[PDB]
């Protein structure tokens, strides 16, 4: 039957147990894919985390309420997006950063990137957390210059609140699959832990929905 | 990589003792560990074996019941506890490592051994010749014979050739009857079939003298058989 | 449960 | 603009290959396929006696 | 009158229950077992429930044939069939309770179970439930045998032990197999409903509808038989004179209510498995292969 | 300007020169040979243990051990005869899309989105696998890496360049440039003298390892090429792309020879491999199954189904005894 092949089988079984333990440990982590247009506020969002050889991908580990979060930054890939996006099919959420104060129609490029990402055939059932950064500069710019320069199709005044709401809805309505996935929108604030709390709330809601889909209901 | 053992000395009959084997320089958790014993002016004799992760434990028939082998992984150490010591347990003990997967070479590294003195087996491997007068300019052939066909159904013949130099610990010369061990000169060669095996030395040097042993690894009793002596 | 008791 | 010169030089070097009639290459491929037909376990399955996989 | 109603009712209804239950709980078992890899806790519990339902409605024909005229199957077959039916019933009840508790854990304590979820609680819970089932069903083995209340034939499968033990066994069956599932399901699903109602979404409405349907269906379907068996077991004691016609009407009611219960058991997998999108997609993937 | 017209004229001359050699066609020559029978392959082994998509695999030279890389940051070495896990290397970066096995079996290589090729040494005195080298210098994701002689390795990346390294020193011995899009695969010649690289610009290039010079360029595809494989004779090769067509080219005639396509296939090809004799052509598609084509008749000889997701990696042993296929459902299957 086996003379010392039994010892090889025992080693294989020990390796199997180690693999199962490693997979179980890695399944208790939240993986968030961080995306943006031209590094618009990505560094500011990254700096809110609490805790050099490779320039292809960036890892960020942190912990909130004992829950472990991992963020991947792929802003320095510079290659075709469709050639490696399918690697991130299983991420819990996509954190999309957009600079409010935005000219070579940078906001239009951001909207195009958002539309491409949201409607991707890989990112169905994947939630998007939108971060509208740099609100104070947007306030100053809209007080100085009207938003009509970027948006001649606007039929509103130049107040900050209604313009911000308009930008929020024109970003949120680009999602064609309104039923399958939801978009959580937030305005970046100078408070230290408010952004992390919002991310935690969105991740908790996404986990609840995933468990609802997996536990037989819905 | 080194194995250092301790715990030897003089013991009264019927007593107890514990030998420790400390490992440094290699991943201890991935290696199965054997305890082997050599009587004064006698051949080697297998004693005990503990797997990796303490899965399976095997003992020799003559020591079953009174010996206990254990391992501690965080401290990288191996214990052999002997109780009710008798008069035939006076010997020198070796701590051997062996890792089993496809293409591995078990019994590669041997410890230094500790001398313990006490005051007051279905497969038998035979080496007919005891001593061979040899000059350091020719080729030698050492023959080993088995009572069972060492060849298995998977095509692997389990015979190991070890060399013990005078005053040192044995080292693995050949594993599975055909494969040369790491760091062994190419002048050594091995061959055989089923029940008759041969080890060939093309040209001896001052380092090729010593006692040669042929161990089996088909059935776990792991008998050794007295070696062949090469000197002069 | 499907015993259909023989009572009386 | 030197990239145009590099491309032109590369094309000029590439335009100096001793080509072979397609029929000859086809015949060579067929000959190689037919010569080693008996040594292909996938093309001609072997008996289970010496098949390593069961 | 009771015997005639039994002979008219039990055979055909039991054969229909036979075919429908085997169809449903074989389809569910085939879908879940083929892709046994990557099974969630609810899926494992559903597979065990399908197995239990299969065994229950497979042993039911053995008494569908009995209820017609007579019994020649022997004392040992009577013991085995009765004890295994009791095991299957208790397994169904306890597995519904376990499904409810697991859904409660997954929905309410989503984060804590995500980051601190035991890796082998499902198998332990299933083994404990099944062992408890054997424990409740052993008295049927050790006490019940074939009886001989033979004024004229009959003598099919009934017990041969005093009435006090019958009342104790009926009380135990009622208490466990109704109160434990009822209380566990009510608490767990009420908390699930509260958590869902606090939250905002789109599939939450489907979740509330499904939870309400499940609770209402189980409670309404298993209320009548347990209620009538409690009524009889408390009523024969000292509640009323126990006149002649009461036995006939209560036996007919017990028969029809047991039929309703078995209908609930065979309706179980349609309500639990076929409503989920994941199970339907898995079934479609398996069907495309064949 | 004054050189673009010259380049266009040179391209026209190339087209005319390669057209004059197309006297006949391989199909019209080989339609007088016996067709191969319906190829039925059975699954002998299923290798389980990966907990994520399997992105690459490679057979050993002894055709018994294979190495597989998964997106869960694991390299696993399987003894295919007994389905035993010989080694389980945990990678530093979980984003890996390639793997290789050294011809002598002493080393393995891995690479991915971190733009670094990690070389791991299997035979160690310490009893464990340790990362021997970490080659860096590519500015894009690694797509394919192939060992050459156990001391030099050829790599391809998404920066539209290929490289030939020196492992002891970790420096690029040679750099191959000339592709326009990202290079998606490469395959060494049987004698390891030349190799072919297919890029996302629907083009293949025949590089010579010495001098870092490009011999010939082959076009004809309509989409990005995802796979490539030399003919066993070494005078031809086959490419699969996203337009659901395989193309067999020959080096000497320096033009296309055959196209393998079907009306019912619209999904792209992820992997291509030949057989020991070169008569069969294995091609994995995105419709969850692989196809065995007659390389000389351009008709489907068989279909290998049994994977629940896109087939990502495919290999054939050196002796041609079995075919190993790996898909995104975290399962490898051996077919015989
Ligand atoms: C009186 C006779 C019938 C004994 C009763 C015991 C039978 C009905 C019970 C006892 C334990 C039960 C098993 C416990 C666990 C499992 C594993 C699951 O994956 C499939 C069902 C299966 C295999 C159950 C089938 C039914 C079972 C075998």
């Amino acid at each position: 039957l086996s003379a010392e092949d039994k010892a090889a089988v025992e080693r294989s079984k020990m390796i199997d147990r180690n693999l199962r333990e490693d997979g179980e440990k890695a399944a208790r982590e939240v993986k968030l894919l961080l995306l943006g247009a031209g590094e618009s506020g990505k560094s500011t969002i990254v700096k809110q985390m609490k805790i050099v050889k490779t320039t292809g991908i960036v890892e960020t580990h942190f912990t909130f309420k004992d829950l472990h979060f991992k963020m991947f930054d792929v802003g320095a890939q510079r290659s075709e997006r469709k050639k490696w996006i399918h690697c991130f099919e299983g991420v819990t959420a996509i954190i999309f950063c957009v600079a409010l104060s935005d000219e070579m129609n940078r906001m239009h490029e951001s909207m195009k990137l958002f539309d491409s990402i949201c409607n991707n055939k890989w990112f169905t059932d994947t939630s998007i957390i939108l971060f509208l950064n740099k609100k104070d500069l947007f306030e100053e710019k809209i007080k100085k210059s009207p938003l009509t320069i970027c948006y001649p199709e606007y039929a509103g005044s130049n107040t900050y609140e209604e313009a911000a709401a308009y930008i929020q809805c024109q970003f949120e309505d680009l999602n064609k699959r309104k039923d399958t996935k939801e978009i959580y929108t937030h305005f970046t604030c100078s408070t230290d832990t408010k952004n992390v709390q919002f991310v935690f709330d969105a991740v908790t809601d996404v986990i609840i929905k995933n468990n609802l889909k997996d536990c037989g209901l819905f | 990589v080194q194995l250092v053992e301790s715990g030897g000395g003089l013991v009264q009959p019927g007593g107890s003792r514990k030998l420790s084997c400390s490992a440094s320089g290699f991943a201890f958790s991935s290696f199965g560990m054997h305890w082997v014993r050599q009587a004064p002016e006698k051949g080697l004799e297998w004693v005990a074996y503990i797997s990796s992760g303490s899965g399976t434990i095997y003992y020799a028939d003559t020591v079953k019941g009174r010996f206990t082998i254990s391992r501690d992984d965080p401290k990288n150490t191996l214990f052999l506890q002997m109780t009710s010591l008798r008069s035939e347990d006076t010997a020198m003990y070796y701590c051997v490592r062996s890792i089993y997967y496809y293409g591995s070479s078990p019994f590669d590294f041997w410890g230094q051994g500790t001398t313990l003195t006490v005051s007051s087996s279905d497969i038998v491997m035979t080496q007919a010749t005891s001593s061979v007068p040899v000059t350091p300019g020719e080729s030698v052939s050492i023959s080993c014979r088995s009572s069972k066909s060492l060849l298995h159904s998977n095509g692997n013949t389990y015979l190991y050739w070890f060399l013990q130099r005078p005053g040192q610990s044995p080292q693995l010369l050949i594993y599975r009857m055909s494969n040369l061990a790491s760091g062994v000169p190419d002048r050594f060669s091995g061959s055989g079939s089923g029940t008759a095996f041969t080890l060939t030395i093309s040209r001896l040097e001052a380092e090729d003298v010593g006692v040669y042993y042929c161990m089996q690894h088909l059935e776990y009793p792991l008998t050794f058989g007295a070696g062949t002596k090469l000197e002069l | 449960v499907p015993l259909s008791r023989t009572v009386r | 603009i030197a990239q145009a010169r590099k491309l032109v030089e590369q094309l000029k070097m590439e335009a100096n290959i001793d080509r072979i009639k397609v029929s000859k290459a086809a015949a060579d491929l067929m000959a190689y396929c037919e010569a080693h037909a008996k040594e292909d376990p996938l093309l001609t399955p072997v008996p289970a006696s010496e098949n390593p996989f069961r | 009158f009771s015997l005639n109603f039994d002979r008219a009712f039990l055979p055909a209804l039991y054969s229909l229950l036979f075919l429908l239950g085997l169809l449903g709980n074989g389809a569910v078992a085939a879908v879940l077992l083929s892709r046994r890899t990557a099974l969630s806790s609810t899926d494992t519990f559903l597979l065990h429930l399908a197995v239990a339902d299969t065994l229950l409605v497979l042993t039911l024909p053995l008494w569908a044939v009995d209820a017609a005229v007579q019994w020649v199957f022997g004392s040992g077959l009577c013991k085995v069939a009765g004890a295994l039916f009791n095991i299957n019933f208790y397994a169904g009840a306890l597995l519904l309770a376990c499904i409810s508790f697991d859904r409660y854990l997954n929905i309410v304590h989503a984060t804590q179970l995500y980051r601190r979820g035991p890796p082998a609680r499902v198998t332990l819970t299933c083994l404990a439930v099944w062992g408890l089932c054997l424990l409740f069903a052993l008295p049927d083995f050790i006490f019940l045998s074939a009886h001989h209340d033979e004024r004229l034939n009959a003598t099919h499968c009934q017990y041969n032990f005093p009435q006090v033990g019958r009342t104790a066994l009926r009380v135990l069956q009622l208490v466990a197999g109704f109160l434990l599932p009822l209380l566990v399901m009510a608490y767990c699903y009420a908390h699930i409903l509260a958590v869902l109602l606090v939250s905002r979404g789109q599939r939450r409405l489907r979740a509330m509808r499904l939870v309400v349907v499940v609770v209402v269906a189980f409670a309404l379907c298993w209320t009548p038989y347990h209620l009538v068996v409690l009524v009889d077991i408390l009523m024969d004691l000292g509640a009323l004179a126990r006149n002649c016609g009461r036995e006939s009407r209560v036996d007919v009611a017990k028969s029809v209510t047991s039929g309703l219960g078995y209908m609930h058991c065979c309706l179980n997998p349609l309500l639990y498995a076929f409503v989920g999108v994941k199970f339907r997609e898995r079934m479609w993937m398996l069907l495309l292969r064949l | 300007d004054q050189l673009r017209q010259e380049a266009e004229q040179l391209k026209n001359q190339i087209r005319d020169a390669r057209k004059a050699c197309a006297d006949a066609t391989l199909s019209q020559i080989t339609n007088n040979i016996d067709p191969v029978g319906r190829i039925q392959m059975r699954t002998r082994r299923t290798l389980r243990g990966h907990l994520a998509k399997i992105y690459a695999m490679h057979w050993g030279t002894d055709s018994r051990l294979l190495v597989s890389a998964s997106q869960d940051g694991k390299l696993i070495i399987w003894d295919s005869y007994t389905t035993n896990k010989v080694h389980a290397i945990p990678l530093r970066s979980s984003w890996v899309m390639t793997c290789a096995y050294a011809p002598s079996g002493n080393y393995v290589a891995c690479g991915g989105l971190d733009n670094i090729c990690s070389i791991y040494n299997l035979k160690t005195r310490e009893g464990n696998v340790r990362v021997s080298r970490e080659l860096a210098g590519h500015t894009g994701y690694l797509s394919c890496c192939r060992f050459l002689d156990d001391n030099q390795i050829v790599t391809s990346s998404g920066d539209t360049t290929c490289a030939l390294w020196d492992i002891e020193t970790g420096q690029q011995t040679t750099t191959f440039t000339g592709h326009t899009g990202d290079v998606m695969s490469l395959s060494l010649a049987p004698d390891t003298r030349l190799f072919v690289s297919g890029a996302c610009d629907a083009s293949a290039k025949l590089w010579d390892v010495r001098e870092g010079m490009c011999r010939q360029t082959f076009t004809g595809h309509e989409s990005d090429i995802n796979a490539i494989c030399f003919f066993p004779n070494g005078n031809a090769f086959a490419t699969g792309s996203d337009d659901a067509t395989c193309r067999l080219f020959d080096l000497r005639a320096d033009q296309e020879l055959m196209t393998y396509s079907h009306d019912n296939i619209i999904c792209g090809i992820t992997s291509v491999s030949f057989s020991k004799s070169g008569r069969l052509l294995l091609a994995g598609y995105d419709d969850f199954n692989c196809n065995v084509w007659d390389a000389l008749k351009a008709d489907r000889a068989g279909v290998l189904a049994g994977h629940d997701n896109r087939v990502s990696c495919l290999g054939v042993t050196d002796d041609g005894m079995a075919v190993a296929t790996g898909s995104w459902d975290s399962f490898l299957k051996i077919w015989n």
